């Protein structure tokens, strides 16, 4: 199993007005820690992608959905909204259906027209209202996003809760850890911090 | 196993169990066999379903006539307070099938005790070849399992619902789903032995029935 | 998973549960697995369902008439057969329900499968009209939420009817809310340590 | 897991991590891998953790009737080889430390194979590699015992930063002629950026 | 094969080992496992014996001509962009390239060394210091206490030199030295006397 | 499953039981087995090859005119060879049975019988098949034989689907397990 | 094969004055519930719960052997209360006797140690055994533990304003408090595990004896 | 091989092929499967079992008197469980057939069919069979049988061997393929 | 493991390596894989890594008890055959020893020196010089060449040397230099400057 | 199998040893191991005879080919790469010796997984131990022709008595910058007395 190889955790969550996505920092080789910056969430225009799994796979799809989103804003004229960007998504998954990317994606945004957040997850598209977890930790993620998450949450109390989510199933897991980052993200701003946790 | 026999379906109502499987003894495809009784009373009070390896049930039925002369033996009460309970005849079998599974010579069955205690509670607990043991309001084997046990849940879903079912509701029942089992299951049969345990009026032993 | 189709007397009705599962895990409790083909075709499986329905509406286009369940049985078929469903629908032709090939009065897949075909059995019966079909289709559905754990959640409908729009009832039954927590798990603002904050220009 | 003993001029400084992990799935932070054999002998387990702790148990045993018979404490040369002996007839990596008045300060590596190796320095596990380096770089015989605890505890926390299946805390030991003496807990979480702090090393991560 | 890689204030020293053996018998102690993509980008590789080279050659022989093409040098960055989209394309193919390789670099136009580590797979990263495979199992506690980004060059053939006296002390086999690289503003030299 | 054909003094009759089964599962217990592919040919499997042959049937219907049994088989056989049983009325052939085992040659036969119930049959139905036999002595036969087929066969079981391919036109008829099961 | 697996997950507790162990009542085979209340955790005497989780059959027999145990304990030492620590190796002295055949169980038992503090213990399988503050077992525990580090031990949690300098500081639960995280956390692991639900039976251990509190959990 | 027994009113009668193959090859085309194990016991498989068997019933015979059918399927269990057709008459069972499938189970039938050739005669000897057949009612009944057993099954042939156990005493039948085959 | 046996005109001289592997680390560097048998008789062993030591020290002991028994010592010969009997059984048994000994003894009777190589199946045999493994494909040629009977034991010292540095050389291992013994009249002393 | 090529002052010598073994049957004593590719370029064979024979053969066609193009002899490098190519793009062991204006006496080996290394001593086969050791102690570069003829002899003599597989006899060939010379074939069994009777060697062999 190539998604194991990496190791890494993506967490999304939606709040009042707001979506927070969250990842930890981790690159590994095995159990061999390689690198502590290899940030696992991208952005393109005001949609946020968290790509877990293997690394060099994450590193592909990134750079196929950098390609496929400038061609749609040229061809277009707007930005990609994470509806679409979501069926996009589904989409370049499947057209690998049996030569597949070993990654599992986690789509974060607010539309630009409706402002309602939206996060979705993955190609059967998993368009959750609460929260979507991926990677080595999605069980500890479940438990902890299941136990701590309520509704309606503000930005900071949304990034408190993302966090401790995001540290906890990062704690119990052995591939993931090595630092985190998480973005609050509101139509207006987009704020990002690192969070300090155990270095083991 | 080479001969095996199909579902055990048993379920508790406010006054005592009911158990019922057919007697067939399938070969393969091969409808072989169509007179075996797999429903083995123990006493007055304990009836024995057996599923699975004939010929380890077979074993087992001799197993049981066995315990039933050793504890006549040197027993003025052996037809009375002292008699064979269900959790004694329950747990006897359990051990054995445990301690077979744990010489890597398993009895390939699967058997349902069913029955009433002395103070008149009901049992009804199941045992494998692995030695899995586990009691439920219903219970069933095999293809029962999935198909027969959804309809007895219907009826009786938890423990408290055991006291609002009656006898007459509990072998309708019983009877629906040997006819469901007969329509989807491509081992079973026409016939069937329906044994019924009840605290006061005792067990009640019917052969023969016709889906 | 668990999926039944039930034809009666003046249409077919599908039904599934809500629950996807990625091993012991469930992943979506809310998936909707009643996939719409045309607006009165219907799939449930236990991508290849969003290009059949493309063809099918193209196709539809094409002769300017009404896409029928054979058509889209027909595409199915040759398309998997080249690398398991319920397809259910009306068309002029009337109300179908097949499996993938069987046709069936009524069907069951799934995880769930052996519950559901155990209530159907139990009572189904011939020329059930629309509310008695739903009622049998549900209960189905419900018998194998309560006793295969692969199944879970909600029940969703659709039914087709030979002269109505098709209805599909999302989440027609929802017999699995959680009960409220028994503490709030709100964290006081400051809780987490942070290393470095940064404000993104999207 | 990281199991580290080396001697020095104050005895044997044994260090260990904590962690037990069921997969990637971390089950226990807060695992004892040293076993407290008698007052004067420890064993450290890395794998086969249940044959280590019955086996040093029983050798504590041993140990016991071996005093009673002969009014004298076995000799860590026994123990091992009665641990070597055990382990080769039901053919894990582990270190048995003593400081006897005969031998002096003394550590034996037992592993799974049969093999029973005295030295100096010891170290088992996933982590050994970072651990091994630290000790390589960094151990002398004249270390002091603070600094020794130090080394140990530095070990540990190369080999639980870089490894994923080390971490946890830190368990520091240090076996004396008068017996070993516990000599805590450490959260490598918390001894992390301490050292990072104080030493200035793991440049590479932000703080 | 052993490669290191440690990046400095002003350059990127890169290490490889000289051991090259099939079966059973070192055929030859003096290998160089590095190939100049560019006059200010080195890259170094590691791993199946005969990908290696073919690979390595690939990429010289696509980064020469770019350069030519355009009259002017890919950055390291871009590079190593190239190189791990190789890489990528391979570990999908009929037969995958299994190469590891460190690519360092001077960017001329940022005044600024990288290195850049590449596995097989294609995990591209940009480190302050690399090591493939096993290597840095024995490396990477050193470098994780002394290195500094402030390093000169000195100081970071000095880290280098304990890395590979660690090397030889614990790994168990003889890949009979290294050859030492450095890469700056000034070009690409080997360091001889390591 | 449990498939039989019987040429007649007035053409050939395609009889089947309709049980399906995954294992010791009745998945479908109404199936229709008996499989159009042209007009007055019918066959009948021990589902895609069917589609190709009525497609490639059609195509020579409309070339070439009506196609015989015998073109239906060879080109059952093209597809297979590059267990069915083919049977079929034609004026001239007054009904014919063609066989198909699972490797891939073709036989003509005055009856066939194939399945898992088949076997348990084999010995009866020498016995009791004789040729020129009446519809009304041909459908007892079929019945007989395909009643002691399910009886012994754990995958054979339900309604004897019957097709009755004459001059006269087809002919569908339905046994339900309480009339043939008291034969 | 003679082994399986019948789901079920535990969860032991150790409180300052307290014990509890509590675990999911539901027995499953494959996809299949065999019975919705069939309970794994069991009061073995002397304020000692025991639970051993995995393979039923050798989970039976185990938690059958121990209870054998003690009672030859009781018959040897005049009725004397069984210590949890001598429960402990008693335990691991039942696991290794089938070393090579092992009892395919991770086993929890709680109690209160002699100076009358909370007490956990888990087993391995092949025998070894640790004295914890808490312990999860079977398949939903890492759906349920990384909650209750983050809830009891206050796991990466600071104190605010402290610039995450100050850890949030350990606190003395009740035995209601700890409660209501067990039941939250099973609630939890109800929702996202196919395995847990049908009721939650909770064993509690304090100086006044064992009680048992039950909760339902959903039947999904 | 195929093998059956059959209880009639005034006892029972085992018969038997008498082919033994080695895949293709008719090693022994004039084998005697019919096997004694007691004066009016018999057993036939579908070998050293049999001798334990007889060494047991011997045994049993000078100490306990002379068995019966049933003690000699015991027998045959408690060796077989820790494909067999055991026939034989005593004075009061008046003849009974007793059958052990590979399994291990013993069933007590009015009569028995096994082995290969038994699959084919399913359905033949069902339809056929009848309670308190005539001897040579059941002579005839067996010949039908095994003979479409013969005809079907390739490891079945030679002579058909017959064993009448009654009363009377026990009597030996052959029927070669010139006879039997022509029914 | 690597083990050499010369004899020479007065005396035997084994070497063995010093390292000690398990996994990815060399644990030991300075091992001895050799048990001192009686006075005049030494053995080398090598081969798996539990059995060694252990069959030595069970061959050490049952030479010693002999000793005691019969307050006499056994011939070289005679402590041949005897481990080879013991390897012939475990061969057979229901774990052998993957053991491969070097016996170098002198016979204080006939006063002639003695080596036996005798491997893990039991195939005893006395030669001039000898190894075990793969050690030989990198000796024999020299002693092929360089040996005589009349060798004085500096020259075999020379010769072993020789044979030494070829193995660094071409070995792709790394068994970290050899420990040097001498069997004579006069008992067993060891080379510790070679 | 023992195939050797060694670079001197006086160019190549390549010498093989002549044995092909069918299982423990020996085929032959006579298999030539050396392809005159072309009047200037060797090829040896060590495994994989016939894909070696057949691409040498063609790499000689390429050879002339480029000759006739560019007026000009390929080069070792150029036919190793050749070579090298081929092998790699249908991924034995070869040794492409030649002695050009340019790049001087020149040993390119080539194996079976893709590698190309440029040196002055290989040796492939069976037997490349013992061979290689002969060299190593006996290899000059300021080595005359005639002994470094005799060592090329005496290092296949080496591994033809001690590897089972190699024997036969000698094929001695010297590359000079006119083109090589064939120096003979030399029976392993009249060499190997010879050499002991000249040399004092093979004291254990009693002759």
């Amino acid at each position: 199993d190539p998604s194991s190889i990496n190791g890494g955790i993506v967490v999304a969550m939606t709040g009042k007005d707001c979506v927070a996505i969250a990842c930890d920092l981790r690159l590994g080789s095995q159990s061999l820690g390689v690198s502590n910056k290899f940030e696992k969430i991208f952005h393109y225009g005001h949609v946020f992608l968290g790509i877990t799994g293997l690394a060099t796979d994450v590193t592909t799809l990134n750079e196929m959905f950098r390609y496929k989103t400038n061609l749609y804003k040229l061809k277009e004229e707007r930005a990609i909204e994470p509806e679409t960007f979501t069926q996009l998504v589904s989409s370049s998954l499947y057209e690998r259906r049996f030569g597949p990317y070993f990654v599992g994606p986690v789509v974060a945004g607010i539309n630009s027209k409706s402002g309602k957040p939206f996060i979705a997850g993955f190609g059967c598209i998993d368009e959750a209202k609460d929260f979507i977890v991926s990677g080595t930790a999605s069980d500890q993620l479940f438990g902890m996003c299941e136990s701590l998450y309520e509704p309606n949450l503000e930005p900071e109390d949304l990034f408190e809760t993302i966090s401790q989510a995001l540290l906890n199933a990062a704690d119990r897991d052995a591939l993931s850890g090595w630092g985190a980052v998480v973005y609050i993200i509101k139509k207006d701003e987009v704020v990002k911090r690192y969070l300090k946790m155990r270095q083991d | 196993p080479i001969v095996t026999g199909t579902s055990v379906i048993s379920m508790k109502y406010d006054n005592g169990v009911i158990i019922a499987a057919d007697n067939l003894g399938s070969y393969g495809s091969l409808l072989r066999f169509n007179g075996v009784e797999r429903l083995i009373p123990v006493g007055d009070n304990t009836v024995v379903g057996i599923s699975g390896d004939i010929s380890d049930m077979q074993h087992i039925e001799r197993l049981l006539k066995d315990l039933v002369t050793e504890n006549a033996y040197d027993n003025p009460l052996a037809d009375a307070e002292e008699a064979l309970e269900p959790s004694y005849i329950f747990e006897y079998l359990a051990t054995v099938m445990y301690q077979r599974r744990s010489k890597m010579n398993p009895l390939w069955n699967a058997i349902i005790v069913a029955g009433v205690q002395s103070n008149g509670d009901q049992f009804l607990r199941y045992v494998n070849l692995l030695g899995v043991t586990y009691s439920s309001p219903t219970l069933a084997t095999g293809f029962g399992a999935h198909m027969a046990n959804p309809l007895l849940r219907k009826v009786v879903d938890r423990e408290s619902d055991i006291p609002k079912t009656t006898v007459q509701v509990a072998e309708e029942a019983i009877v629906n789903a040997m006819r469901v089992l007969y329509y989807r299951d491509a081992r079973s049969s026409r016939n069937f032995s329906l044994a019924i345990i009840d605290k006061n009026t005792g067990l009640t032993f019917k052969k023969n029935l016709q889906v | 998973t668990t999926i039944v189709g039930v034809k009666f007397n003046n249409g077919v009705v599908i039904a599934a549960d809500t629950r996807s599962t990625q091993g012991p895990i469930v992943a979506d409790k809310n998936c909707a697995k009643l996939h719409r083909i045309s607006p009165k075709i219907w799939c449930a499986g236990a991508a290849v369902t969003q290009l059949i329905g493309s063809n099918i509406e193209l196709h539809s286009l094409y002769t300017s008439r009404e896409p029928r369940v054979v058509s889209a049985l027909q595409m199915l078929k040759q398309h998997l057969f080249k690398y398991y469903l319920i397809v259910a629908g009306v068309d002029p032709t009337g109300s179908h329900l097949f499996s993938i090939t069987d046709v069936g009065y009524y069907l069951s897949l799934g995880s769930g499968s052996l519950a559901a075909m155990a209530v159907l059995e139990s009572h189904w019966k011939q020329d059930l009209t629309k509310e008695e079909a739903i009622k049998l289709a549900s209960d189905a559905i419900q018998a194998g939420i309560w006793n295969d754990l692969g199944s879970g959640s909600n029940v969703d409908v659709c039914v087709m009817e030979i002269g109505k729009d098709a209805e599909y009832l999302r989440n027609y039954l929802t017999p699995n809310v959680r009960e409220e927590k028994q503490k709030s798990y709100k964290f006081p603002r400051g809780t987490t340590a942070v290393l470095k904050e940064s404000i993104v220009n999207i | 897991t990281t199991t580290l003993a080396f001697r020095f001029q104050g005895g044997i400084i044994v260090a260990v991590d904590s962690r037990a992990t069921a997969g990637n799935w971390v089950a226990s932070q807060t695992v004892k891998k040293v076993i407290e054999i008698n007052p004067f002998l420890l064993g450290t387990m890395a794998g086969g953790a249940a044959d280590c702790q019955f086996w040093e148990t029983w050798l504590g045993s041993q140990c016991r009737l071996h005093e009673l018979r002969e009014k004298e404490r076995i000799s860590v040369a026994a123990a091992s080889k009665i641990l070597s002996n055990l382990v080769y007839q039901y053919k894990m990596g582990t270190m048995i430390c003593g400081y006897t008045r005969k031998e002096g300060p003394t550590i034996y590596y037992v592993d799974s194979d049969g093999t029973r190796l005295k030295g100096d320095i010891f170290c088992v596990g996933s982590g050994q590699t970072f651990a091994y380096g630290v000790l390589d770089s960094n151990y002398k015989w004249d270390l002091s015992v603070e600094d020794a605890l130090y080394l140990g505890k530095r070990s540990i926390l190369a080999a639980a930063h870089r490894d994923a299946y080390s971490g946890g805390s830190v368990n520091l030991y240090h076996v004396t002629e008068d017996g070993w003496i516990y000599h805590g807990n450490h959260d490598v979480g918390e001894l992390f950026w301490k050292v990072k702090e104080e030493e200035g090393s793991f440049n590479n991560v932000i703080g | 094969d052993i490669i290191l890689g440690i990046r400095v204030q002003d350059s990127v020293i890169l290490a490889s080992s000289k051991a090259v053996t099939r079966g059973i018998s070192v055929l030859k102690d003096s290998d160089d496992k590095t190939r100049q993509l560019s006059p200010h980008t080195l890259m170094s590789f590691a791993g199946e014996a005969g990908d290696t080279v073919q690979f390595a050659e690939y990429i010289q022989a696509n980064i020469q001509l770019y350069s030519i093409r355009e009259d002017y040098e890919l950055s390291p960055q871009a590079v190593s962009s190239f190189v791990r989209q190789e890489l990528a394309k391979s570990i999908r193919s009929r037969r995958p390239y299994q190469v590891n390789v460190l690519i360092g670099g001077y960017d001329k136009k940022k005044n600024k060394p990288e290195l850049y580590q590449i596995d097989y797979l294609g995990t591209k990263v940009e480190l302050p210091y690399g090591a493939h495979g096993y290597s840095g199992f024995y490396t990477f506690f050193l470098l994780d206490h002394h290195y500094r980004p402030d390093m000169t060059t000195e100081e970071g053939l000095d880290l280098l030199k304990l890395c590979v006296q660690e090397l030889e002390k614990r790994m168990p086999m003889d890949f009979k030295g290294v050859i030492v690289k450095i890469v700056d503003k000034d070009g690409i030299r080997q360091v001889d006397d390591f | 499953t449990s498939i039989m054909a019987v040429t007649f003094k007035d053409g050939v009759i395609l009889g089947a039981d309709s049980r399906t089964t995954t294992g010791a599962y009745i998945a479908n217990r109404v199936t229709d087995k008996l499989t159009r592919v042209h007009d007055k040919i019918w066959c009948c499997r021990s589902q895609a090859i069917a589609d190709i042959v009525q497609y490639h049937l059609e195509l020579y219907t409309s070339q070439y005119g009506t196609p015989s049994t015998e073109t239906a088989a060879s080109v059952f056989k093209e597809l297979c060879y590059e267990g069915i049983i083919v049977a079929g009325y034609d004026d001239k052939n007054k009904g014919e049975v063609y066989t198909i085992p699972l490797g891939g040659s073709v036989h003509k036969l005055p009856y066939a019988i194939a399945g898992s119930g088949s076997t348990f049959i084999y010995g009866y139905c020498d016995k009791n098949f004789r040729e020129n036999m009446s519809k009304e002595e041909t459908v007892d036969f079929i019945k007989h034989s395909l009643s002691q087929a399910i009886k012994w066969d754990g995958s054979s079981g339900g309604v004897i689907r019957m097709v009755v391919l004459t001059a006269a036109g087809v002919e569908r008829l339905i046994f339900y397990p309480d009339e043939y099961e008291q034969l | 094969n003679p082994y399986g697996d019948n789901g079920g997950t535990i969860l032991g507790i150790a409180g300052e004055d307290f014990a509890v162990l509590a675990g999911d009542t539901r027995n499953i085979t494959d996809y299949s519930i065999n019975s919705r209340y069939e309970p794994k955790v069991f009061d073995c005497g002397d304020n000692i719960v025991m639970s051993a989780n995995g393979f039923a059959a050798d989970g039976d027999a185990l938690v059958k052997r121990f209870k054998n145990s003690v009672k030859w304990y009781h018959f040897d030492h005049n009725d004397k209360k069984l210590s949890i620590n001598s429960a402990a190796r008693n335990i691991q002295h039942l696991l290794y006797g089938k070393r090579f055949f092992p009892y395919y169980v991770h086993t929890i038992i709680a109690g209160l140690d002699e100076d009358g503090k909370g007490a956990v213990y888990s087993f391995d399988p092949v025998g070894s055994y640790e004295r914890e503050q808490c312990r999860a077992g079977g398949a939903a525990a890492s759906l349920i533990m990384p909650f209750l580090d983050n809830q009891v031990n206050f796991k990466n949690q600071y104190e605010p304003g402290t610039n995450g300098k100050v850890k949030k500081p350990l606190k003395y639960l009740s035995v209601e408090e700890v409660i209501k995280l067990v039941r939250d956390s099973f609630t939890s692991a109800t929702e996202r595990h196919i395995q847990v639900g049908d009721g939650l039976e909770i064993l509690i251990v304090t100086k006044d004896g064992v009680r048992k509190e039950f909760y339902e959990l959903k039947r999904d």
